[PDB]
């Protein structure tokens, strides 16, 4: 499994919520922006580790970030 | 653990042939393991060192021995620019007549190599003459494998 | 025609010109001067 | 091959190998333990260079090696 | 609808397509002769130490004792060497 | 007798033969 | 329903502002660039219209356009090749005598020296001589004066600048929309029977009113300026009937239907002409009227406007069966509203059909002195078997952009396209077993052969003296052209090539123009070889464009487009999945494919078939035939055809032909170029470009357009274009110094 | 002589190769006619190699066992004409290039869309500023003195 981190510079756009292709990512409140948004990664036993949500970021440096772990069935993306 | 490679237990639950792979390329990088210590790492090292240079002497003494029992050095040390110096004898069984005998020279009986890494001329610079002391020689670095 | 000279001036044709220009120079100094290995004036 | 090549290809042709294998008789009796996998990307790179340089030296000590002893001088 | 909670087999598709389940076509004096004298091979590790150690027997046999209208290696040469381009 | 025509079989043939089913059943299983 | 113009005015108006802001056609290059990567993309979507909008008019109209200005350029390149040959040529003296002057139609300015390359090349005149051919197309034609070769061009220049004004006008005054495009079945019934039909019958007069009597009286031996002009034998007759008696009754056999009386002239007599090593001018002008008469009725088949013919729907609907569902059923709608799906069927047979030319042209010479010249034949072959593999491979490349693009079954459904999709799996299965099984069976056959002749036992090898593997099907398919001409065609004399057989041997000049080929055990491996490249290519763009929408591995790929580097390391890495990257991976192997198939061609030619023959009646080959017994092995092609033919290139300094030389040099840099792009990624050259930047900034210099590393596709699509341009080129200057300096 | 290398007036060599190669070409020349075009051609190709020899003759350059002419790079004052002065000749005419490269990016810096006057350049201003290369040695003495060279603070 793949760990993905959110750091506290996020400004809660929610745009890496909707790019994960397997729904690892969450949106939560908050109160440190002015969306009083942030983003969580609940299920990260499902991800596929695409960095798809590291492409969607806006902020410099990124917000949210996938080191790549141990490898799985489900992470290697085997249909067999 | 409870399947190779033991010392990542990351590596051991990939369910791919990816495993075995990298279970071998990365089997001398002592930091990377699991429950690794400063001491572990270098008494890991050590010991390697060690059988390192085990491999060393194994390596050379099985130069030496084999141009004493298949080789040309005695001869060679009779005229040194006028005989090829023997590595080691030739047999393969896919050898068809023809390449039999055209392998076949430095005196030799049968085919054979010509030697490359100028051990002739070293070992003759150095005092060895006959057969008997590349023998010794041999024997003694067989020794020092062991210890 | 104002389009023009601005487009006259875009970097592929601008380019294009300035080498075709040293190129002519360069030709006809060597048609004139053929051969040189020195500087054979002082 | 493997540093021109790069991995998504391998392992989608290996998926239709898989597909196969499973699906013809008397063959499918026997299994396989390690889901076949397609190499590494830092993996095929190492194994290209490997091939490469050895490639390199072979072809090199050869020819030196013959085109010396050939003349002998 | 193929989809059932209770029997998941069917469901996954878990059936033999040419499985038989047939009695045995071989009648029993030939089944019977097989199975008495094909039993002592039936041993995972004996087997497999048998097999190794016996092919190794062969090859180291038929290795050492080979003759020469079989292996050119073994007849040896039969003309006189040539002198290298200085050397020989 | 000859020796070479015992040790080129068993090291070219009969040693990796033992070695491969050795390690093969080595990193197939699951203590 | 039924057909008629239909055109709007004035769509777009001619002006300049456009082309003072860059990027006009696609809104996110409008904008201007921030960083360099701009000015690439600026390029890469030029020609990309169906991305520019969304409406098929406009796509249409562009297509349309585009079409005439590349007609125009193709006129200009005409319009210079008649120039040259009528200005810088040695056309006439060749005419004089063509078996020992070698053509050349290019000089040079003696500037740095490089007069040298004006080499003796007969006749008075010193020069390039070239390859392209072109000597024996203007002898076939009866072109005699370099009156008439100015007269040509002048008219291809006019001709260019029409194509031009028309290119012009279709697109800004009068453009056709989109119903006058969707009509197929007119377009198809003038392409058959107008641009095809009509232009065969008015070449076919031609040969029997120009070149038949100007040939006559050249191979008679007449003086080329003493021969009447062309328009004579129109205006006078006689001249005419005194080489075809039957242009005495003229035209009154053509209606009293006796057309026995012309065969004179149309002839069926099939092999080549003793004189000069080609067909038959009466058989060829026989041909193209045959052929005329064939594609004029065939350009009669589909309805357009009068009831009688045929609808392309109904024909499509009409076949089906019970292995395909409702196939065909469709197809209409599909291949007249994408313009990628006609593109891909058009690019492949237009590639097949380059194939086909190269080999028939070999095998059957149609230019009269064209066999014997060596050079113009290698050149040929090779370069029309190098542009029908590249037609082939972009074939694959825009069937994989309609399915990535066009392909919906939710408006358009056709039945036999699904299910194919629904068993790609077992499809591209079969496929990679069979190219494994053919790359064992015929690549294994070399090592085999190489092991065992380097261990000593040339009796274990594969080979005509050991164990032979002769293709007996081949043979037998060519004893029976033997035996044709009389037995299943009583009305043939000769057969149709030299290649088939029957003892019969062509020369010229003292040089072989033709004789039968012999197959053997080479043959048989070669061929094989042939099938097992063929099938892999096919295999690597096959599997592109079944599974450009969706994997197992990546389930959405239709979302991320048709060009896109990859969709991260994650899933294992994923690399290249898309279909560009399978159309830059074919690209490699048809290289590879091509190569082996000119090796094979150029070695063969030599050594079986080229040479010189002796008045006692001795040939000797160029090579001395060593193709039976020394391409069996893989040191046979390194030892007997790299290394002892590479010895005229790197000899050519200082002659006429070092800029071969120069040539060989360079195409080994650019290839060894290319490398560094294929093996290597942008971040490496991003962050090195960081400290550059850094050194530009410390001294106010730095630019205002952000430099920045290329793109991963653009990286790829660099390396790709320099490994083909230094392997074509280095192979194209060993041929062409090798065939030029033997002979 | 220095290195070893005899002078190309004095050596053998050097005239042999000249021998050679006139009378090769004069040898492809017994052709074509004794007047026409292809004839001119390589009779001036032959002066032009008498001219080219007798111009290294005189030039007193360095020539060894192979006979052609070497090059003495070291500072010695008898051969500047080889490499030091047109070396001189190309530092002033590169330093040029790039001065005025350098001065037009630094007048275009503080337009609104600069990257519009990169990729489409100002021909006028350019013109104006191609001629101040004839002193940018000068002007960059007294820029370096100036504290104005180099970009302060990176
Ligand atoms: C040797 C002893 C005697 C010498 C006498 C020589 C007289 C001149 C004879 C021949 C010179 C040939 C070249 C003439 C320059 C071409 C005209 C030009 O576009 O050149 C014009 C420029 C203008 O000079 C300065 O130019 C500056 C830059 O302005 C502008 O410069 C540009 C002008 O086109 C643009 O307008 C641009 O927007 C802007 O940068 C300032 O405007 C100053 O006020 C202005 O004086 O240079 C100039 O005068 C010309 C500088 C020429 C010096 C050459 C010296 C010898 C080599
Ligand atoms: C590393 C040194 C070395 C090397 C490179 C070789 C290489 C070779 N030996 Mg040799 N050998 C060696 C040491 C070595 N030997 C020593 C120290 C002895 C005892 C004095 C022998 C005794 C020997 C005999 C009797 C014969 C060979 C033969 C051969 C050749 C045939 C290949 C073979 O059968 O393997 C070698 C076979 C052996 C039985 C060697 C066993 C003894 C060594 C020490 C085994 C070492 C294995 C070790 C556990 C692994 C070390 C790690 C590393 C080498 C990878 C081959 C060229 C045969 C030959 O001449 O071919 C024509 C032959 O019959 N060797
Ligand atoms: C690699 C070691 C080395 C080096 C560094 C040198 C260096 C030099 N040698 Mg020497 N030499 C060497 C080895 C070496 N040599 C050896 C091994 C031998 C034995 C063969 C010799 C034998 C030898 C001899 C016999 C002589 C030299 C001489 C010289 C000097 C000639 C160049 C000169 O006069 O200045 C440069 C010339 C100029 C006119 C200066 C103009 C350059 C301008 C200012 C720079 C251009 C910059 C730009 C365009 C404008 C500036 C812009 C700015 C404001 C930003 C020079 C300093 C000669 C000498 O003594 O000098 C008088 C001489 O006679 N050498
Ligand atoms: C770094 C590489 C390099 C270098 C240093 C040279 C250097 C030289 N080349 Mg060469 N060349 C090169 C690469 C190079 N070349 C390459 C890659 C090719 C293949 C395309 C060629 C092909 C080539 C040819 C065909 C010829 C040369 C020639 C020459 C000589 C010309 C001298 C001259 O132009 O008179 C003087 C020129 C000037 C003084 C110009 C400056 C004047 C300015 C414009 C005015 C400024 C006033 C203030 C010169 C020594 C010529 C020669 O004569 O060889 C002996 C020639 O025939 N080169
Ligand atoms: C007998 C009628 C006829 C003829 C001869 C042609 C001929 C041609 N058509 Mg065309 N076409 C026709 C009818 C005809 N078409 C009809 C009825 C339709 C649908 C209504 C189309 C729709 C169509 C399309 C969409 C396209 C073509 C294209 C082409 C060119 C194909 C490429 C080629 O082989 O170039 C061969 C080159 C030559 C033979 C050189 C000679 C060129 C001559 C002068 C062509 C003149 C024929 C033309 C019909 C004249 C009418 C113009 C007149 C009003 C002044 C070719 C010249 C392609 C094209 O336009 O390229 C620009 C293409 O895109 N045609
Ligand atoms: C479209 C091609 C084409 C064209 C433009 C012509 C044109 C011409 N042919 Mg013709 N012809 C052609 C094809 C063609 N031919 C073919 C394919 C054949 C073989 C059947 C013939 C066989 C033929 C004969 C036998 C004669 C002509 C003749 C003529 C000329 C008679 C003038 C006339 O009445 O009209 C004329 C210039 C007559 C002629 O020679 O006039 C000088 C003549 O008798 N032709
Ligand atoms: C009738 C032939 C034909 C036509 C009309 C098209 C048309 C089109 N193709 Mg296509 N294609 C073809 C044949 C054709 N292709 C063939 C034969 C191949 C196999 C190689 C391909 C493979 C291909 C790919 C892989 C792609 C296209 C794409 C496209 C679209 C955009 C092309 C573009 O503007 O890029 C811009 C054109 C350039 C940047 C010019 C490239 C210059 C080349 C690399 C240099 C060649 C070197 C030169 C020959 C000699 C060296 C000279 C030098 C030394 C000075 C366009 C609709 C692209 C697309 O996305 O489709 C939607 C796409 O990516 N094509
Ligand atoms: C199956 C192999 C084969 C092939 C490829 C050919 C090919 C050919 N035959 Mg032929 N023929 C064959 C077998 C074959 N034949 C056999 C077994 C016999 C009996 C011995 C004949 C008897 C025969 C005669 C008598 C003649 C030919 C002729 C011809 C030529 C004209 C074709 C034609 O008439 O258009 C096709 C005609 C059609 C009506 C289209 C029908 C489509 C077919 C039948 C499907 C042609 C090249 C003619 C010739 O000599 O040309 C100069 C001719 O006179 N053949
Ligand atoms: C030999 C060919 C080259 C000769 C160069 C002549 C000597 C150049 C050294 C003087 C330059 C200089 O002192 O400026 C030194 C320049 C910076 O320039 C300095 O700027 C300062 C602040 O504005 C002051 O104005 C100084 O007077 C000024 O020299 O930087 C350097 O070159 C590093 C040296 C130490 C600073
Ligand atoms: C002549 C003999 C050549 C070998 C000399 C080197 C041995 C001397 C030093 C070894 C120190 C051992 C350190 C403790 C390591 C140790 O013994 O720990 C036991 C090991 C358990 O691993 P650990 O949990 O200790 O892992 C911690 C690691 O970080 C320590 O390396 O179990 C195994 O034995 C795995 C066996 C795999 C065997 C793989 C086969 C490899 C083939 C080649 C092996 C070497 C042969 C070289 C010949 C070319
Ligand atoms: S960025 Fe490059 S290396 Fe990484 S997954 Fe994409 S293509 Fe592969």
């Amino acid at each position: 499994s793949h760990s993905v981190k959110i750091y506290d510079t996020c400004i809660g756009c929610t745009q890496c919520v909707r790019a994960c292709p397997t729904d690892v990512l969450e949106m939560i409140p908050w109160g440190g922006c002015k969306a009083k948004q942030i983003a969580s990664a609940p299920r990260t036993e499902d991800c596929v580790g695409c960095k798809r949500c590291e492409s969607a970021c806006p902020t410099d440096f990124l917000s949210v970030r996938v080191y790549l772990w141990h490898e799985t069935t489900r992470s290697m993306g085997l249909a067999y | 653990a409870l399947r190779f490679p033991r010392f990542s237990q990351g590596l051991a639950q990939d369910p791919t042939t990816r495993r075995i792979w990298f279970g071998i390329a990365t089997a001398h990088d002592f930091e990377s393991h699991d429950d690794i210590t400063e001491g572990r790492l270098y008494q890991n090292i050590f010991a390697s060192h060690f059988g390192q240079l085990a491999i060393i002497f194994l390596w050379t003494s099985g130069n030496l021995f084999h141009v004493a029992w298949q080789g040309n050095f005695e001869a060679w040390v009779q005229d040194p620019l006028h005989v090829r110096p023997i590595a080691h004898a030739i047999w393969d069984p896919h050898f068809g007549q023809p390449a039999v005998e055209a392998f076949t020279r430095g005196g030799a009986l049968g085919p054979v190599n010509i030697a490359y890494s100028g051990v002739y001329q070293w070992w003759y610079t150095i005092g060895l003459r006959t057969n008997e002391d590349l023998y010794t020689g041999a024997i003694f670095l067989l020794f020092l494998s062991f210890i | 025609m104002r389009d023009l000279k601005t487009y006259l001036s875009v970097a592929p044709v601008a380019s294009t010109l300035w080498f075709a220009a040293l190129a002519g120079l360069l030709i006809e100094i060597n048609r004139f001067f053929p051969d040189a290995l020195t500087f054979p004036f002082f | 091959m493997f540093l021109i090549s790069w991995r998504g290809y391998w392992q989608e042709l290996i998926e239709t190998l898989a597909w196969a294998h499973e699906r013809t008789p008397l063959a499918n009796l026997i299994r396989w333990r390690d889901k076949p996998v397609a190499l590494s990307i830092v993996q095929a790179r190492l194994v290209g260079l490997v091939h490469f340089s050895v490639g390199y030296i072979f072809t090199y000590a050869a020819f030196l090696i013959a085109s010396t002893s050939g003349k002998f001088g | 609808v193929y989809f059932d909670l209770e029997d998941l087999g069917n469901t996954t598709g878990q059936w033999d397509l040419y499985g038989s389940d047939a009695p045995s076509p071989y009648n029993s004096l030939q089944s019977k002769f097989f199975e008495t004298f094909a039993a002592p091979f039936t041993k995972r590790g004996l087997l497999l130490k048998f097999l190794i150690l016996g092919g190794g027997s062969t090859l180291a046999y038929f290795s050492a004792t080979a003759s020469g209208d079989i292996l050119p290696i073994k007849k040896g040469p039969q003309l006189p060497p040539q002198l290298g381009p200085r050397l020989g | 007798i000859n020796l070479p025509s015992l040790f080129v079989p068993l090291v070219g043939l009969l040693f990796p033969a033992v070695a491969m089913a050795s390690l093969f059943l080595h990193v197939e299983k699951r203590l | 329903p039924e057909v008629k113009i239909l055109v709007d005015r004035d769509p777009i108006k001619t002006s300049f502002e456009q082309w003072a802001k860059p990027g006009h056609f696609s809104r996110t290059i409008a904008k201007g660039p921030d960083t360099t990567t701009w000015i690439w993309n600026l390029h890469a979507d030029a020609h990309d219209f169906d991305s520019h909008t969304s409406d098929l008019e406009e796509i249409s109209r562009k297509v349309f356009s585009a079409h005439f200005g590349q007609l125009s350029i193709i006129f200009l390149w005409l319009s210079g090749m008649y120039f040259h040959g009528a200005r810088f040529s040695n056309y006439e003296a060749w005419l004089n005598d063509p078996t020992h002057i070698r053509p050349s139609a290019q000089v040079v300015w003696p500037i740095v020296g490089q007069e040298i390359l004006n080499g003796d090349v007969g006749g008075g005149f010193r020069g390039i001589q070239i390859t392209s051919g072109f000597f024996q197309i203007w002898r076939a034609s009866g072109i005699t004066s370099e009156l008439q070769l100015y007269c040509t061009a002048i008219g291809a220049l006019v001709f260019a600048a029409l194509m031009l004004f028309a290119g012009w006008f279709h697109y800004h005054k009068a453009a056709p929309k989109l119903v006058w495009f969707q009509d197929v079945e007119s377009m198809l019934n003038h392409h058959l029977a107008g641009l095809l039909g009509l232009g065969s019958l008015s070449w076919a007069g031609h040969q029997v009113h120009v070149s038949l009597p100007i040939n006559q009286f050249l191979n008679a031996g007449v003086d080329p300026k003493e021969i009447p002009l062309p328009h004579e034998f129109i205006l006078n007759r006689d001249l005419l009937a005194q080489l075809y008696p039957s242009f005495a009754e003229g035209a009154t056999p053509f209606f009293t239907l006796n057309w026995s009386k012309y065969a004179d002239f149309l002839t069926f007599r099939g092999g080549l002409d003793p004189l000069t090593g080609g067909l038959w001018l009466t058989d060829i002008a026989h041909h193209h009227l045959a052929i005329a008469i064939l594609f004029l009725i065939a350009g009669h088949m589909y309805r357009t406007n009068w009831g009688i013919g045929h609808g392309i729907k109904d024909i499509l609907e009409a076949h089906k069966g019970p292995f395909t569902g409702q196939g065909h059923k469709g197809l209409y709608e599909i291949l007249t509203t994408s313009w990628h799906a006609q593109l891909s069927i058009n690019l492949a047979m237009l590639g097949s059909l380059t194939i086909i030319v190269a080999h028939h042209m070999y095998a059957m010479p149609p230019y009269p002195y064209l066999a014997t010249d060596y050079g113009t034949q290698l050149s040929l072959f090779t370069h029309h078997m190098w542009i029908g593999g590249f037609l082939i491979v972009g074939a694959a490349a825009h069937a994989a952009i309609f399915m990535v693009r066009d392909y919906d079954p939710t408006t358009r459904y056709n039945d036999l396209l699904d299910r194919v999709l629904r068993h790609r799996d077992a499809i591209i299965s079969h496929l990679n077993w069979v190219c494994i099984f053919l790359g064992f069976h015929s690549f294994g056959l070399y090592i085999h052969n190489d092991t065992m002749s380097a261990l000593g036992r040339p009796q274990d090898m594969f080979s005509d003296t050991a164990i032979q593997l002769q293709p007996v099907f081949a043979q037998w398919i060519q004893n029976t052209h033997a035996l044709a001409p009389g037995t299943t065609a009583p009305g043939a004399t000769t057969s149709t090539s030299l290649t088939w057989g029957g003892g019969d041997l062509v020369s010229v000049g003292g040089k072989v123009a033709l004789l039968p080929i012999p197959l053997g055990t080479a043959d048989f491996l070669v061929h094989h070889i042939h099938a097992f490249t063929i099938h892999v290519t096919v295999l690597i763009l096959l599997k592109g464009v079944l599974f450009a929408r969706s994997s197992r591995l990546i389930p959405d790929k239709a979302n991320l487009g048709f060009r896109f580097p990859c969709d991260g390391p994650g899933r294992g890495g994923t690399c290249q999945v898309s279909a560009w990257d399978h159309v830059f991976l074919g690209l490699f192997w048809m290289y590879n494919a091509i190569s082996v198939v000119i090796f094979h061609f150029s070695w063969k030619m030599q050594s079986d078939v080229w040479g010189s023959i002796n008045d006692q009646g001795v040939v000797t080959h160029i090579t001395g035939g060593n193709f039976a017994q020394s391409s069996i092995t893989i040191n046979g092609w390194l030892r007997d055809f790299l290394w002892a033919q590479a010895s005229q290139v790197i000899q050519s300094y200082g002659s006429s032909l070092s800029a071969y030389g120069l040539f060989f040099l360079g195409a080994h840099f650019v290839w060894a170029f290319s490398l560094m792009f294929l093996f290597s990624g942008r971040g490496y050259w991003q962050e090195l470009i960081e400290s550059i930047v850094w050194a530009h900034n410390k001294l106010k210099v730095a630019p205002a357009t952000q430099p920045r590393a290329l793109s991963i596709v653009q990286g790829r699509a660099v390396g790709v274009t320099h490994y083909l341009l230094g392997g074509i080129a280095t192979t194209w200057a060993f041929f062409l110094a090798r065939i030029i300096a033997v002979g | 002589d220095i290195a070893g290398l005899t002078p190309c007036k004095d050596s053998k060599q050097f005239a042999k190769r000249e021998k050679q190669s006139i009378k090769k070409l004069e040898s492809s020349l017994k052709l074509y006619a004794p007047d026409s075009a292809p004839a001119l051609a390589i009779n001036a190709t032959i002066e032009k190699t008498k001219r080219r020899f007798d111009n290294y003759g005189k030039q007193g350059l360095l020539c060894g066992a192979d006979g052609l002419p070497h090059l003495i790079v070291s500072g010695d004052q008898r051969h500047w004409g080889e490499f030091i002065t047109p070396g001189i000749l190309f530092l002033y005419i590169a330093g040029w290039i790039g001065w005025v490269g350098r001065s037009y990016l630094i007048a275009i810096r503080d337009d609104k869309k600069p990257t519009q006057k990169e990729i489409i350049i100002d021909v006028p201003l350019a013109t104006g500023l191609v001629f101040r290369g004839f002193s940018w040695p000068i002007a960059a003495y007294r820029e370096l003195l100036n504290g104005e060279l180099v970009a302060k603070d990176v």
